[PDB]
């Protein structure tokens, strides 16, 4: 069995860097080799096949080469849009094998998240259930620390993230942290606060509301 | 050219499942077919392959003796009949077609992959199914809407009915500490459209029939 | 003097040229004296033959005794379309070319059916037209692919032995094929393989035509060989 070794297994460059990606196979698979682009949430697409042949409608930009045991894939100019995790295979012998797969994703500008405070709703606390919910939305880079204060109490173990992939447009993330409790709890306190750390953020920014107005 | 996976479902360990792939748009019968899964946050794994007749046949070892690869030239579907199912095999799966019209079905129908379609997600586990809450997270302007605990994953999230996309959030799903799962949803649209605007939120959960729409 | 049929056909035996496996199709320059350098002559690859079922050996001598020997430009018939429904060329991952992994020998096509399959058929009839220049001797290479029960089952609508017969020139052959417990893969690509092909030629004198009566795992001729004149073997 012939494993394909690809590396990076992720990197980040800027807009118009240069992208490069090799896949090593562990035996001789010649020309029979082709690139996958796997844009997040969708299906993979073909971008080179043969090593080398730039499939019908993908830009310039991309271009692969190689033969035997080593093959290199390029983006020779990076774009926002190619925010995607990139996979080669060989089909040269069975089993048909890919690569671990790279992803690429912009290095861009410091974005500030524009933070946003949502209350459960009249409906959930109907179920016995408070889930607080904190929007952190179009920023970068990724790195963000939101803390969560009940009453002014810095609460651990008591909410989830989330983080969506990178846009292909702004190259931003976004983020939702859930802070879920008893609605036993929710009626002992009055003010919650969602605090953010970020690079972006002149003064950490907090968000915070009095229980229903 | 269009692949149209169907059949993923939640199944217990053991079972059976029948995964369908209908092919349209190109001459079906002249080419290879592929099975692709990839469990979620993982890479392409090979499945299977099939020649242009149904006289060539590979599995991943993964699979062999599991498996079964077939087709219907007829119909134009690609099938894939899971049995014995293993929870490692819980993935989406991808219909691929080939890109050559091999007509040999002894060695090497197989090159690269052209079209995929996009994917039955297929959830091996013992676990009961469970449908989801749907609050709202009412409010330039952003709201959205929670889906609460759910199982299995995915579920569908719709904006004004599809209509509505610029601006739009779906985070990905967690996993809770109770086993179920909760994503959010939020779309940021103007305040001078807050007024006279209706906003719409469509949550589908599959496994169990939890169509709901509901406002913001 | 010619001692191989194709100079510039390296790694190709006149079996090889003789057949048209990929590969081994050049040019095959005309000679008065010749040089018989193979008793019996062997196959260096593709799918795996059972040749001494046939004549098909001679082949190769037979054209070394023409001053001029040449591969037809045009196929003979248009095998996709012969009788017994549509069909698919059939290749094989034993017969590669510069540019394929898979193929099949230039001088014959492999006629897959194409879920018309399931019809097993009886005996059909093609007419094997003269299509050499006027004065020259055509040569017309054909065969039928066998297997084992399951995949004879699977590939066509039959399990059952298959019945082929050619004629030309008075000259008449008849075959039953054989469906499993075959004989060992010799003088072939090197891949294991469930079935083999059984080769054959017939020779087509200036302006007579050909017939071929078969069923399903016919190989019908594509490229013929055009030879003419008279060369000294030694
Ligand atoms: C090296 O080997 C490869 C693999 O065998 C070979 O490529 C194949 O060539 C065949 C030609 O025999 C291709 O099939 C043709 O495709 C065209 C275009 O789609 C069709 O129009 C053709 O149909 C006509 O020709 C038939 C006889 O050739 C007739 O029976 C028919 O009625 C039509 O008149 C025919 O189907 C085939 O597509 C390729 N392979 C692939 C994967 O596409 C290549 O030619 C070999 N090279 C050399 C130099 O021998």
């Amino acid at each position: 069995d012939i494993q394909m070794t690809q590396s990076p297994s992720s990197l980040s460059a800027s807009v118009g860097d240069r992208v490069t990606i090799t896949c090593q196979a562990s035996q001789g698979i010649g020309n029979y080799l082709s690139w996958y682009q796997q844009k997040p949430g969708k299906a993979p697409k073909l971008l080179i096949y043969d090593a080398s042949n730039l499939e019908t409608g993908v830009p310039s930009r991309f271009s692969g080469s190689g033969s035997g045991t080593h093959f290199t894939f390029i983006i020779i100019r990076l774009q926002p849009e190619d925010i995607a995790t990139y996979y080669c295979q060989q089909y040269d012998n069975l089993p048909l094998t890919f690569g671990g797969g790279t992803k690429v994703e912009i290095t861009r500008t410091v974005a500030a998240p524009s933070v946003f405070i949502f209350p459960p709703s009249d409906e959930q606390l109907k179920s016995g259930t408070a889930s607080v919910v904190c929007l952190l939305n179009n920023f970068y880079p990724r790195e963000a620390k939101v803390q969560w204060k009940v009453d002014n109490a810095l609460q651990s173990g008591n909410s989830q993230e989330s983080v969506t992939e990178q846009d292909s447009k702004d190259s931003t993330y976004s983020l939702s942290s859930t802070l879920t409790l008893s609605k036993a709890d929710y009626e002992k306190h009055k003010v919650y606060a969602c605090e953010v750390t970020h690079q972006g953020l002149s003064s950490p920014v907090t968000k915070s509301f009095n229980r229903g107005e | 050219v269009q692949l149209v996976e169907s059949g993923g479902g939640l199944v217990q360990p053991g079972r059976s499942l029948r995964l369908s792939c209908a092919a349209s748009g190109f001459t079906f019968d002249d080419y290879p077919m592929h099975w692709v899964r990839q469990a979620p946050g993982k890479g392409l794994e090979w499945v299977s392959t099939i020649s242009w007749n149904g006289a060539g046949l590979a599995y991943a070892d993964s699979v062999k003796g599991r498996f079964t690869v077939s087709r219907d030239n007829a119909k134009r579907v690609l099938y894939l009949q899971m049995s014995s199912l293993r929870p490692e095999d819980t993935a989406l799966y991808y219909c691929a077609k080939d890109r050559v019209d091999t007509t040999s079905w002894d060695y090497y129908f197989h090159k690269s992959m052209d079209v995929w379609g996009q994917g039955t997600s297929v959830t091996v586990s013992g676990a009961s199914t469970k449908g989801p809450s749907v609050f709202p997270l009412a409010p330039t302007a952003a709201l959205g809407c929670l889906v609460k605990d759910y199982f299995p994953e995915p579920v569908t999230v719709s904006w004004n009915s599809g209509a509505l996309t610029s601006g739009v959030h779906t985070f990905p799903a967690v996993l809770q500490s109770s086993g179920l799962y909760s994503l959010s949803s939020v779309v940021t649209v103007p305040s001078s459209s807050l007024g006279t605007q209706t906003y719409i939120c469509n949550v589908n959960h599959k496994p169990s029939n939890t169509k709901v729409d509901k406002r913001v | 003097t010619r001692g191989k049929l194709c100079p510039d056909c390296l790694n190709c035996t006149d079996l090889d040229v003789a057949l048209g496996r990929p590969m081994c199709v050049g040019t095959t320059p005309s000679a008065k004296a010749s040089i018989l350098h193979e008793v019996k002559p062997v196959t260096s690859g593709c799918f795996p033959i059972m040749h001494d079922r046939t004549k098909i050996r001679q082949l190769p001598n037979l054209l070394r005794g023409y001053e001029n020997i040449r591969l037809s430009t045009q196929n003979v018939i248009d095998a996709e379309k012969a009788p017994g429904g549509p069909y698919r060329l059939g290749t094989s991952g034993s017969c590669p070319n510069a540019t394929s992994k898979s193929g099949f020998f230039a001088t014959m096509a492999w006629a897959v059916p194409k879920d018309n399959n399931k019809n097993a058929t009886n005996p059909l009839t093609v007419e094997v037209p003269y299509i050499c220049t006027e004065g020259e001797d055509q040569i017309t290479v054909w065969g039928f692919h066998s297997d084992d029960k399951t995949q004879m089952k699977n590939l066509y609508g039959d399990s059952n032995p298959q019945k082929f017969t050619s004629s030309a020139n008075g000259v008449t052959t008849h075959y039953v094929s054989q469906i499993g417990s075959f004989p060992d893969q010799t003088e072939d690509g090197g891949l294991p393989q469930s079935g083999r092909i059984v080769v054959d030629y017939m020779m087509q004198k200036p302006g007579k035509t050909g017939t071929i009566v078969y069923q399903r795992g016919v190989l019908l001729p594509q490229k013929v060989w055009c030879a003419s004149g008279r060369s000294k073997v030694i």
